[PDB]
RNA sequence: GGCGACACACGUGCUACAAUGCCCACUACAAAGCGAUGCCACCCGGCAACGGGGAGCUAAUCGCAAAAAGGUGGGCCCAGUUCGGAUUGGGGUCUGCAACCCGACCCCAUGAAGCCGGAAUCGCUAGUAAUCGCGGAUCAGCCAUGCCGCGGUGAAUACG
RNA sequence: CGCCUCCUAAAAGGUAACGGAGGCGCCCAAAGGUCCCCUCAGGCGGGACGGAAAUCCGCCGGAGAGCGCAAGGGUAGAAGG
């Protein structure tokens, strides 16, 4: 590699909001980061967070049967 | 060399499984990475603030490697572009530096990109080679708000050993790149 | 102000009541 | 829209046109000046000739569009634009 | 980006920043605030880091937000059309869908005038 | 079904572009009217529109009722903003045989134009103008920001 | 009306007509000397903004690119970068 011209890549830990902890190498020591590969929801199995939903609709309407037979 | 997570999980976890996928009969036959490719398309550098030393030392600053500038290969009336302008940065990641980058982006670069839902299985190249673009550059842990003038984006090749399609994304995939399909 | 119904002046302003103008 | 205390409103004098075909067999097409109605799950499969005021307007009904009433489908103006 | 996707905006209350977020008007940030226990008066460049995750684990989880709603939002739109009731049809021309008069103003949909030659006198 | 259309054009208005302001809480001071399948005290369920209860009054007695600007305390800090509240998604409520075309509300989310408006043009000489709220007639409900009224606060200027 | 290129020109050179077609009257201090290194256009496939065409990756691609300007000759085993 070149002189003078590159910064140097240093022994590093990534951190995240899960707790996760990544030991890898940067030209930053230490990082905080708000999201990472082992908590999100498209990485760990389906999260599939506040959307269960499929959709719902239309016609889990029901509510009901009521009119009449 | 040095340790780093990412190239031992390569030769541990990823290389025996492939030999079990496809059974290959010479330890060379099996899929490698070659090289990472990045790069800065820019060109809105080309005449206003006509250098963008800030691109380069913020790509710098991820891959651990100084970007060379790439000018342009002749004269384009309507890109109101001169033969010879400064309009793109290209780093070529190998060995350590590429499994290091490469490590952090699988890690927390891609889970930091917007609505992001894995990537494209389709953007292979036909000759087990694979590309992603990426349109802001905060993506990346060593990047920040606070230190940005204006969104850049850039093209990713990732180059390997691999003859197919197949191979190749076995390889990314046991690597750890996610796939929406 | 008097056209934002989310709003204790609005809901004066169009005379009815609820969350943000209780009675 | 229509308070849930009270019933899901269809004009019954139609309702039982469709009940009448689910039993023997359907289909039929069915004449209706019923926009007021809302779409219900049994009339799924059919199609309703809605009345948009001149003419009765063929409906084909499907699941995604249940919660709606058949005049909304059967659009009363015709447009198609100026000059 | 700090929160959910975005970054709010330091220097300003905590319960009026989460608003910047799409999917979060006022309302919904008392109630994240209350439920997560951060003061609502205190300045986004003054939260702890645990303040920071608690508030930020809270509110991704518990409503869809930003692109994932703006997503869910043109799912349903796309729905009207495609059925298509005469709610799918005004969104196909950009007029109101809700029962506005359109012989004037209806611009904030219809835009900008595009004026036209009018009908001539005699002399 | 339409009178509710919409490339457009005009009139009369409503709401604003903000700090002599916006917001939340707390606390005052009117007048004229209306009210027996009517006004609805108060209790409880609902964040709420409302709902179930349920007294009083044929009403200078009972109720619509809180007047609002104001006053007190705190928040916002000049930002297309805690200014503005259009538009759109979703979920509800009520009248009604029935709210698709085409009702008014409530709630979550959305949060557009607009930074004081070209040529031009309107009203008002005092409790007036400006500003603030209240009631009624029509009426099941209501597209009333309209109309007819009622008080609260309260100017500037007229040489000629 | 002088000069350059092609054809006419009859496979050496030369060869005319108010024959058929073009160009020159400059330019470059690097566009010159030498050493070292490098290889094109185009096509398909892949890739944020990004297009027929900017820059990036792979495969094919002997020269169809390029060599300041006309044309011809020459030329990547370089005269091109
Ligand atoms: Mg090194
Ligand atoms: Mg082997
Ligand atoms: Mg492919
Ligand atoms: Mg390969
Ligand atoms: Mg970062
Ligand atoms: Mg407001
Ligand atoms: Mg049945
Ligand atoms: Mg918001
Ligand atoms: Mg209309
Ligand atoms: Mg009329
Ligand atoms: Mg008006
Ligand atoms: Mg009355
Ligand atoms: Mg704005
Ligand atoms: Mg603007
Ligand atoms: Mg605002
Ligand atoms: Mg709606
Ligand atoms: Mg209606
Ligand atoms: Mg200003
Ligand atoms: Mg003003
Ligand atoms: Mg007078
Ligand atoms: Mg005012
Ligand atoms: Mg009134
Ligand atoms: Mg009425
Ligand atoms: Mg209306
Ligand atoms: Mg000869
Ligand atoms: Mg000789
Ligand atoms: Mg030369
Ligand atoms: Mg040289
Ligand atoms: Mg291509
Ligand atoms: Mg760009
Ligand atoms: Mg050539
Ligand atoms: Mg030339
Ligand atoms: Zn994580």
């Amino acid at each position: 590699m070149k002189e003078g011209i590159h910064p140097k890549l240093v022994p590093a830990r990534i951190i995240c909001g899960c707790g996760n902890v990544i030991e890898t190498y940067s030209t930053k020591p230490e990082i905080y980061v708000e999201v990472c590969s082992k908590c999100h929801p498209f990485y760990t199995g389906q999260q599939r967070f506040v959307d269960t939903e499929g959709r719902v609709e239309r016609f889990q309407r029901r509510y009901g049967d009521s009119y009449r037979k | 060399p040095l340790d780093v997570a990412l190239k031992r999980k390569y030769y541990e976890e990823v290389r025996p499984e492939l030999i079990r996928r496809f059974g290959y009969q010479n330890v060379w036959e099996v899929p490698r990475l070659e090289k990472v490719v990045i790069n800065q398309g820019l060109g809105e550098a080309k005449e206003d603030a006509r250098i963008l030393e800030k691109a380069a030392q913020e790509l710098a600053l991820i891959t651990g490697q100084k970007p060379a500038v790439t000018r342009a290969k002749k004269s384009i009336s309507n890109f109101k572009l001169r033969k010879g302008m400064p309009i793109g940065l290209r780093v070529t990641l190998r060995r350590d530096r590429m499994w290091i980058f490469l490590e952090k982006l699988l890690n927390v670069a891609l889970p930091r990109i917007r609505d992001f839902r894995g990537l494209n299985p389709n953007s292979f190249d036909g000759r087990g080679n694979y590309n992603l673009g990426l349109r802001e550059q905060l993506i990346f842990p060593e990047i920040t708000y606070d230190m940005v003038d204006a969104l850049r984006g850039m093209d990713i090749a990732v180059v390997t050993t691999a003859e197919t399609d197949e191979e190749a994304r076995a390889l990314l995939e046991l690597l750890g790149f996610p796939f929406r399909k | 102000g008097k056209g934002d119904r989310r709003t204790r002046r609005g809901k004066i302003w169009r005379g009815t009541y609820g969350k943000y103008r209780p009675r | 829209p229509r308070s849930l205390k009270k019933g899901v409103f269809v004009d019954d004098h139609l309702l039982e046109k469709v009940l009448e075909l689910n039993a023997k067999g359907e289909k039929r097409l069915i004449k209706t000046w019923s926009r007021r109605s809302t779409i219900v799950p049994e009339m799924v499969g059919h199609t309703i000739a809605v009345y948009n005021g001149k003419q009765h307007v063929p409906v084909y009904i499907t699941e995604n569009m249940v919660g709606h009433k058949l005049g909304e489908f059967a659009p009363t103006r015709t447009y198609r634009g100026h000059g | 980006a700090r929160i959910a996707g975005v970054e709010i905006p330091r220097n300003k209350r905590v319960d009026v920043a989460l608003t910047y977020i799409y999917g979060i008007g006022k309302a919904r940030a008392k109630e994240a605030l209350e439920k997560t226990g951060i003061n609502p008066a205190t300045r986004v460049k003054d939260l702890t880091e645990a303040e920071v995750v608690r508030l930020r684990e809270y509110v991704e989880n518990t409503w869809k937000l930003e692109g994932e709603l703006r997503a869910e939002v043109a799912a349903n739109i796309k729905r009207l059309m495609d059925i298509g009731c005469y709610r799918g049809l005004r969104h196909r021309r950009g007029l109101p869908v809700r029962g506005q008069r359109t012989r004037t103003n209806a611009r904030t949909r219809k835009g900008p005038r595009k004026t036209v030659a009018g009908k001539k006198k005699a002399p």
